[PDB]
């Protein structure tokens, strides 16, 4: 059927969660008329553009929403500046008064001249017209453009803020799910949202019952086990078993060198290693971390990973 | 409605600018004498370059303003054919004016305009220098070409120390009565990083959201990576203790900060860290590597530790 | 006609789930000889029936336009048209960015399929907003056999092991050991063809200059490996090739854990800076110096 | 120490052992210009060779096209304008100011060419003079082929790949600097109408302080700070002024730092100071690329640093002569001289049919082209046997050259003494100074030599 | 006709004096059908324009020789020169900067709509050579590669390049490697005899050797030497004073300055000397690795490794970077502070 991600998106503000300080904060704005420019920033997929949709429509009614609300995309495209923006903002409402709105969703997409543009056009017509850009970098953004309109940051999701909400859709859509399960469907989302729901969906069509080890492979996110392998054979295993074993298993479960990576990351920070050979490690992990971006064999990168580790040995045990 | 503060209490008169000084005075001999050549402005964003070019050209044309001075803007058409138009046309057209009065051209946004435009604009700035003056005005200097800077006098602006800025702020406060105390003004300033324009902005959404400026609400509504955290980061990272460096570093990543952001306001605290100059500048150029290869794609978590790890080494 | 198209194919499996659907985007992933391709046709025409034929896609916006001018037609009535993009991974990043924007606000009406070669391509539709699949390679017996049943029907005159050889030089994925084979017997006429001739056509350096590089580090003179990188550049042999064999040779040696380590930490400095373009006989060179000072101890 | 040499009692862990087995375990957690102009050939300045010389070739010895080379100051502009005065000539002048679309570029220049003046006959000659030359280009070179009265075209470089096409029918004139023999006068009549009194000694000043330049210095009747961050830097908290005050251009600082520091003479064994300075500048230069690779504007606020690091490791007491920087832009036109004559030379050898090898093969290589012409000097008198078999001999030089199409050619310099140089001029291309000097080939045997290339063009029907 | 280099190079696969091998398998796969893109690399002055031009003369008539000058335009607009004949067309797409893409695909469609007017009396497609593959950006090679696949029926692909490094995994992928190998010091100094002899000269082989081992293994380098040495010298001696091209000879005199004295007045006189150098447009790479040649023979053997590693790192860094003299001033002084340090020590 339709997918869950716009199936269950908020439609009011109270449907929206974690977020109530910025709610009351827009809101308070909204009745006051003090409604400044807005500028909106977060990891992806935490209902910015849902948040803004729902205070338009609270002060926009439907009949009249379309005719006072420009909503646009910034990686659809300058022109978009100097054309419909300009020519929405230059010209006040049709029926109601007050002032309009134009909401620019991905609005780091645009180009530093672009931006300066959409600057001066909203410096020329802040009186009767409100912008709301929406971006995922404030870096992205010039500091004169965010000079105009207050930042708000919106943060990921914790988790005991946002399991209520997929509950609300496992009981709505019959799927069955463990406790574990639900753990790891928090933890792959990392506050994300549209990515707790996605991957719900997509274990639940790969196989109709949603538990950690079978989100894990719907995923192909590595398993916390795994890792704890990896980490015990890069450790013990002398260099030849160990490769052998890391081989053998990334190329069984398909694993990805990048996840693996991040993963160790976080046990040889959770592990209490000496201070210099923390810092040994970590500087090698992230040499090739970097290596794997520019796109070099995986295999001789894997290697060097366990090389990191295998020095580290003698120098531990002493 | 009441007007942002940012125009709201604008400057009218180059008087009133807590810019570079000797460039203002430079502007009000301009402005006294009027026979003002071509002025080119670059600099860092809100330091005043569009207020004093309005300013001048207020003070010189008075009443022909409305007739005399042409602006565009980045919001505007500044293409190859526009400066062939409208730029040529309005130099041809006749204003009567006293005789230290020009009409000006003023291109606000002068480095966004492609090579071609400024190529264009050079020889109908040559011909009507008798009767037609140019004040551009761009962030870059680099970015309009040789030859039109050569027939300009270029007019350096720098981000305004904090003295500077606190003046102005405290002007604002006074005209608006609003309550203050130290921290708040201090970090206010820090937020502003010499821009006029952003402090005015931070400190009016501030007073707006609580009332009453203290760092805490600053940096509520300027919500970033908080400046003492990061000074306990490079602080730890100075005595070589890596373990709580990720501490502060992963309190911050929990907290849901871009790696950008993190990364940018480290090495801002990183200009004025109390600690020694080789060490600073190697820790700068660490710095500038990782946001090197922060910029270019690779944003995990690992590599701001990879970072930590570095900076604890380089004092080894 | 290439050999390759004319044989070209386990995951029958994952059609009934689309099937079942009466959608998340399609994401298939793995060696490019899987048949993920003929899987997906088979799908869609198991879906739609014959007469609901589809289209298929190096540019960026055109490709994006495109996709508007059909998802914004409107269809008979099954409801949502699965969009394909083959070769995902070899979009650029800001081609791949723009194709994550252009899968919103077409998601009402179609679907989308990317094939690719996994991890290559990027995060944000990667992560989340795509159903995620992969294909397993074919095990290397049943390569084998394939391979040996080519060579009868197309009467290759090749031994069995050198059929194994062939797929091993083809590392993990099918389609590379049929064209090697193909442009084997062309080169040779197809009178024989030897294990030499597979190393040439698949740029495997031979295992007598892998030894002959071990045997002058262990020398310790360094005018040893300055005339044997030198001689193994004179052979044309790529560095990236050099730098896999001999990481395949380190990797299950008798060497010390430390001397491992070390030269294969030197490996992967070699590899990443062989990516960015460094020249090929100083990178040789400083690995052979590594590889000396670690042997010499 | 972290280490465990046995499992922890009450929390997780995990164990890690030597290359031996010795096993350990780790805990896991969780105006006046206009007035002043020249009027006729009186009004000219002295150490001028341009307006003495262009009269001579615009009088009706046949060349079609003119160019401006040479550093600015010299007066180019008003020169024709001034030889069309003095010769009653037309002028006619342009610019980038219009839309330069070829068809309007036929439209503005075949008017102002084939068509006479609605004048008497004396005023009928024309001049035309285009400014602002950088699609027109193959519209300037399709009717500089046939036309009749010069065009000048503004410039300054006559290395120009467009220009060289249109140069090889030039009668180009010599471009010395105007040296301010009789500038301090002419000012001085000029202040006779200004009316203002200016000291001679002031007036010296004055010309010194804008370096001689006319157009600024008619206008004084009314340079460049970078130096100052320099020695700022090279020369004595301390560091915090640097970055508040190096607030200017940045990479013509850079281009200071980088030829100024290895002069500066603070100790001979700094090797480590230096190698950390070419650090800091790679650094600026990786800075430089990411940032335009990447379009992040926030990378860029670093690059400041680079003065600042040069200061530390370089900040002494006074001592340096600093210099204004130009290694890196001589460098940088001297590569473009060199590439441009690669192009030139093999435009017309690798085309040509041969030549199987790349041009930058042939550049590694092209020495032993120079040897292998080294050709025998016991001057060959007779109309046969010209000292050796001529089939392995200078025949083959001949036919070599004429594939490669190196000529030699008269040359004669200011001095006024003969001088034969090969045209395509290979030798700046490949030899190189501070080297044993192979001695030429004698100025008889390059007449020789030319001499058998022009019979085997006419031979080779 | 006068150059021993081209007058003596063979005009057919079976005239070939080195590789002969290689040539009987290019022989048998143009020979028989379904001639597929090729991919031919090896180090420079090793034969392979020489190969190609010989494969080239066994797929089509004698008349592939008669080549001829052409001159193309691209839009954007920039003018190119090319060189083709009447059944193939050869490029360098590099020399066109980054508009490298926009050009091949014109050439391409060019010769793809070109082929079809009767271009079939001996085969069905025309060549598209293209020299210096590797120069070619990452998104050139994309759009080759992809039109590769676009117009493989009416035309068939060429590439010619001295490494591999860089060029992109699906354009080797798709295209056939043809290693050519340097030929050895006995084959070089087979042909240098065979040209010696052929000329009506004689050439001792204490006196080849010696070329052979100079010249470095590149037959092109080898022939203009012996060239040169004969119209210098005819009767060859074994002390036969050799010449060689001035730019390696002020690189050896740069590393002996580098050698002498490692002081910064000395660095900047190094720094003038490599200004010389990359003002006559010799790669930052070869200024690099010559430098690091002559080096080794004068640094102690238990420090040449380092010098190695130093060089490697440096010319990676440099690769990296856009000013080529900075890290190469970069290494040069590395250098002279290790060199120092242990002369002194
Ligand atoms: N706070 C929330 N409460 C409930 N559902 C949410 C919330 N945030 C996101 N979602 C779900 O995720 C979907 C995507 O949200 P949305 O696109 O509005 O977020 P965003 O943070 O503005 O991200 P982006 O910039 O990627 O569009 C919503 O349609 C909804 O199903
Ligand atoms: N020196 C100053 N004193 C007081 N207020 C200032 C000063 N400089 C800037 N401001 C404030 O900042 C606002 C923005 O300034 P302005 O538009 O002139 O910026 P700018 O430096 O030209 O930058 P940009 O071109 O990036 O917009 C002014 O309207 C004024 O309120
Ligand atoms: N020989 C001369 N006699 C008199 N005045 C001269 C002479 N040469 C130059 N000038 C004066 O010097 C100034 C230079 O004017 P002009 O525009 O011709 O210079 P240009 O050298 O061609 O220009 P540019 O320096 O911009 O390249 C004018 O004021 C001109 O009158
Ligand atoms: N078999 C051969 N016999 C004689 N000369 C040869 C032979 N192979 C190559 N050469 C010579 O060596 C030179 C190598 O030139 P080229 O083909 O450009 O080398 P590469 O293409 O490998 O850089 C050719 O000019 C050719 O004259
Ligand atoms: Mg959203
Ligand atoms: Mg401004």
């Amino acid at each position: 059927n339709l997918p869950w991600v716009e199936k269950y998106r908020p439609q009011t503000l109270n449907d929206l969660i974690s977020h109530q300080d910025i709610l009351s904060t827009i809101q308070k704005f909204i009745n006051e008329d003090r409604l400044p420019h807005l500028l909106l920033y977060g990891p992806p997929g935490t209902g910015k553009t849902s948040t803004i949709l729902a205070c338009a429509k609270q002060l926009y009614k439907d009949k009249e929403f379309g005719s006072m609300v420009l909503e646009l995309n910034a990686s659809d495209d300058i022109d978009i500046i100097r054309g419909p923006i300009l020519s929405f903002a230059s010209t006040r409402t049709i029926f109601k008064k007050g002032f309009k709105l134009v909401i620019l969703d991905e609005a780091d997409a645009m180009t530093q001249d672009a931006q300066n543009a959409l600057r001066r056009v909203i410096e020329k017509f802040t009186e009767n017209t409100r912008f709301c850009l929406i971006c995922n970098y404030l870096s992205k953004i010039i500091p004169a453009l965010q000079s105009r309109c207050t930042r708000f940051r919106f943060g990921p999701l914790t988790p005991e803020l946002m399991v209520p909400r997929l509950e609300h859709v496992v009981e709505e859509e019959k799927v069955d799910i463990s406790e574990d399960g639900m753990k790891a469907l928090v933890t792959l989302s990392s506050g994300d949202m549209r990515r707790a729901l996605n991957i719900l969906q997509s274990t639940n069509m790969a196989f109709g019952k949603v538990t950690e080890e079978t989100v894990y492979t719907c995923t192909g996110h590595p398993l916390k086990s795994d890792i704890a392998n990896i980490l015990d054979w890069m450790l013990n295993q002398d260099f030849t078993t160990a490769y052998r074993n890391i081989t053998e298993l990334k190329t069984l479960k398909g694993l990805a060198l990048h996840d693996i990576l991040t993963e160790i990351h976080l046990f040889v920070h959770r592990v209490d290693f000496p201070s210099s050979v923390r810092i040994h490690l970590l500087t090698k992990m992230a040499d090739i971390e970097y290596r794997l971006s520019v796109g070099t064999n995986e295999k001789i990168q894997l290697s060097s990973l366990i090389a990191a580790f295998q020095v580290t040995r003698d120098l531990i045990v002493a | 409605y009441e007007l942002p503060w940012v125009e709201k209490y604008r400057p009218v008169k180059l008087n009133e600018i807590v810019g570079n000084e000797d460039t203002v005075s430079r502007l009000e001999v301009f402005a006294r004498e009027g026979n003002v050549p071509n002025i080119i402005i670059a600099g860092p964003p809100g330091t005043g370059k569009t207020t004093s070019i309005l300013c001048l050209a207020r003070a010189l044309l008075g009443p022909a303003l409305k007739d005399a001075m042409l602006e565009l803007n980045a919001s505007n058409d500044r293409g190859i054919d526009v400066v062939r138009n409208k730029i040529k046309m309005f130099a041809q057209q006749k204003v009567t004016l006293p005789k230290g009065r020009h009409k000006i051209i003023i291109l606000d946004e002068a480095d966004s305009m492609t090579d071609g435009a400024q190529q264009a604009l050079r020889r109908t700035m040559e011909i009507y220098s008798k009767t037609t003056r140019f004040a551009l005005a761009c962030n870059a200097s680099d970015k309009i070409i040789e030859p039109i800077q050569s027939r300009c006098a270029v007019l350096r602006y720098t981000k305004l120390t904090d003295a500077q800025i606190l003046t102005r702020l405290m002007n604002v406060i006074e005209k608006e009565r609003v309550p203050y105390t130290d921290d708040g003004l201090e970090a206010i300033i820090f937020t502003a990083q010499g821009d006029m324009r952003q402090a005015l902005n931070n400190l009016q959404s501030t007073f707006s959201g609580f009332g009453f400026i203290n760092s805490e609400n600053v940096f509520k509504v300027c919500d970033e990576p908080h400046p003492l955290l990061v000074k306990e980061m490079i602080q730890h990272c100075v005595n070589a203790n890596i373990d709580e460096a990720y501490k502060i570093l992963a309190h911050l990543w929990h907290l849901g900060y871009s790696p950008e952001d993190i990364i940018g306001n480290i090495f801002r605290v990183c200009k004025t860290f109390q600690m020694a100059e080789y060490l600073k500048l190697e820790f700068i150029k660490e710095i500038g590597y990782t946001h090197m290869k922060i910029a270019e794609g690779v944003n995990s978590l690992l590599q701001m530790a990879g970072l930590l790890a570095r900076l604890c080494q380089k004092t080894m | 006609v290439p050999w390759v198209e004319k044989y070209r194919p386990f995951q029958e499996e994952v059609v009934a789930v689309l099937k079942k659907s009466l959608l998340p985007n399609l994401l298939f992933y793995g060696p490019p000889g899987t048949g993920k391709t003929s899987t997906i046709l088979a799908a869609a025409r198991e879906l739609f029936g014959p007469e609901l034929f589809r289209l298929r896609v190096r540019g960026i916006q055109v490709v994006r336009e495109k996709v508007k001018n059909f998802a914004q037609l409107t269809v008979s009535g099954p409801p949502f048209k699965i969009v394909i993009l083959d070769e995902a991974d070899s979009m650029t990043s800001a081609a791949q960015a723009a194709l994550r924007r252009t899968m919103e606000k077409e998601s009402k009406t179609t679907r989308f399929c990317l094939i690719c070669n996994y991890v290559s391509r990027i995060i944000e539709p990667l992560t989340s907003r795509c159903s995620k699949f992969r294909f397993k390679p074919l095990s290397d017996k049943i390569q084998q056999q394939r391979l040996l049943d080519i060579a009868k029907k197309e009467n290759v005159k090749i031994s069995d092991e050198g059929i194994a050889y062939l797929v091993k030089v083809s590392e993990g994925d099918l389609r590379k050991a049929i064209t090697f084979l193909q442009s084997a017997t062309r080169l040779t006429g197809g009178k024989e063809i030897t294990e030499k001739v597979i190393t040439d056509i698949a740029g495997v350096i031979p295992a007598e200059k892998i030894d002959g590089v071990f045997a002058a580090c262990q020398s310790g003179s360094f005018d040893k490996l300055e005339a044997v990188v030198k001689d193994l550049i004179d052979e044309g042999h790529a560095a990236t090739q050099l730098v896999n064999q001999l990481h395949d040779v380190v990797v299950e040696n008798n060497l010390s854990d430390k001397q491992k380590s070390i030269i294969t930490e030197k490996l992967a400095e070699v590899d990443k800076c062989l990516a960015d373009g460094a020249d090929e006989h100083l990178q040789l060179i400083s690995l052979c110096a590594t590889v000396m000072q670690q042997l010499s101890q | 120490n972290p280490v465990l040499r046995r499992p922890p009692i009450l929390e997780d862990y995990v164990h890690v052992t030597s290359t031996e087995g010795v096993r350990a375990y780790l805990v896991l957690r969780a105006l006046w210009v206009d007035e002043f102009a020249p009027r006729h050939y009186t009004e000219l300045l002295s150490d001028d060779f341009t307006n003495r010389c262009l009269l001579k070739w615009l009088k009706l010895p046949k060349q079609k096209v003119a160019l401006l080379c040479g550093p600015p100051g010299l007066g180019k502009t008003t020169l024709a304008h001034v030889i069309a005065r003095h010769a009653g000539y037309s002028v006619v002048e342009m610019n980038a100011s219009d839309d330069r679309s070829p068809e309007v570029f036929r439209t503005r220049i075949e008017a102002a060419t084939q068509m006479e003046s609605v004048l008497g006959a004396g005023g009928k000659p024309n001049c035309l003079v285009i400014d602002e030359i950088d699609g027109g280009g193959r519209r300037r070179r399709a009717e500089g082929g046939l036309l009749m009265r010069p065009i000048i075209c503004i410039c300054n470089d006559q290395f120009a790949p467009s220009l060289r096409q249109l140069k090889q029918q030039a009668f180009l004139l010599h471009f010395p600097p105007t040296l301010p023999s009789r500038l301090v006068q002419r000012l001085q009549e000029v202040s006779l109408r200004q009316g203002m009194r200016a000291d001679p000694g002031v007036l010296a000043a004055l010309c010194e302080k804008t370096d001689n330049d006319i157009r600024a210095c008619i206008n004084t009747l009314q340079r460049r700070g970078l130096f100052s961050v320099w020695q700022e830097v090279f020369q004595l908290f301390y560091r915090v002024l640097h970055a508040a005050a190096s607030a200017g251009e940045h990479e013509k600082v850079v281009q200071g730092l980088f030829d100024n520091f290895l002069r500066l003479r603070l100790r001979d064994s700094s090797l480590g100071a230096v190698c950390v300075a070419l650090d800091w500048l790679a650094f600026d230069d990786l800075l430089a690329g990411a940032a335009h690779h990447s379009q992040s504007f926030q990378l860029l606020r670093y690059p400041p640093f680079l003065p600042v690091a040069f200061h530390v490791l370089f900040a002494s007491s006074h001592t340096p002569r600093i210099t204004f920087p130009s290694s890196q832009q001589e460098a940088q036109n001297r590569m473009s001289q060199m590439r441009n004559l690669i192009q030139t030379l093999v435009s017309g050898i690798a085309p040509a049919t041969r030549s199987r090898a790349t041009p930058q093969a042939l550049l590694l290589d092209a020495l032993c082209l120079l040897l292998d012409i080294l050709a025998p000097k016991l001057r060959p008198v007779s109309t046969q046997l010209y000292s050796t078999r001529e089939k392995q001999q200078l025949a083959s030089l001949v036919g070599t050259m004429l594939a490669y199409s190196l000529t030699y050619r008269q040359e004669r310099t200011p001095d006024g003494q003969y001088i034969y140089r090969l045209e395509p001029n290979v030798e700046e291309l490949c030899r190189f100074p501070e080297l044993p000097a192979r001695k030429p080939l004698t100025y008889q045997t390059k007449q020789l030599i030319a001499r058998e290339i022009e019979v085997e063009k006419m031979r080779r029907a | 006709m006068s150059l021993w280099v081209d007058k003596y190079r063979p005009c057919s696969l079976g005239r070939l004096d080195y590789h002969k091998e290689q040539a009987a398998q290019l022989r048998n796969l143009v020979q028989c059908g379904d001639f597929p893109h090729l991919l031919v690399y090896g180090p420079s002055g090793a034969g392979k324009k020489t190969r190609i031009m010989c494969i080239l003369r066994e797929l089509y008539g004698v008349g592939v020789e008669k080549l001829r000058i052409e001159h193309q335009t691209i839009t954007t607009k920039i003018e190119i020169s090319t060189i083709a004949s009447n059944y193939h067309l050869e490029v360098n797409p590099s020399d066109a900067g980054n508009s490298d893409r926009v050009v091949i695909q014109e050439m391409l469609k060019t010769v793809a709509q070109s082929q079809q007017l009767e271009t079939n009396s001996q085969r069905d497609f025309k060549v598209v050579l293209l020299t210096e593959v590797d120069k070619l950006t990452k998104d050139a090679q994309h759009a080759l590669r992809r039109t590769m696949e676009k117009y493989m029926s009416t035309c068939r692909l060429i590439l010619c390049c001295n490494s591999t490094s860089k060029v992109i995994p699906p354009i080797r992928s798709r295209c056939l490697a043809v290693r050519v190998p340097a030929p050895s010091i006995e084959d070089i100094c087979h042909v240098l005899s065979t040209v010696c002899k052929k000329e009506g000269l004689n050439l001792p082989s204490q006196l080849a050797h010696r070329l052979a081992e100079k010249s470095c293994r590149n037959l092109r380098k080898a022939l203009l030497m012996c060239e040169a040495c004969r119209v210098q010298q005819y009767p060859f001696t074994a002390d036969q004073e050799i010449p060689e091209t001035d730019w390696e000879v002020y690189l050896r005199e740069t590393a002996n300055a580098i050698v002498s004295q490692q002081t910064p007045q000395r660095l900047l006189e190094v720094r003038g000397r490599l200004y010389e150098l990359l003002t006559h447009c010799i790669p930052p790479e070869i200024i690099m690795k010559g430098l690091l040649s002559e080096l080794l023979h004068n640094c102690d053997g238990q420090l040449k490794g380092e010098v190695a590693q130093m060089a490697a790192y440096y010319e990676h860094r440099l690769q990296l970077g856009s000013k080529a003299i900075y890290h190469l001033e970069a290494f040069v002084a590395k250098f002279m502070a290790l060199y120092k340090k242990f002369m002194e020590d």
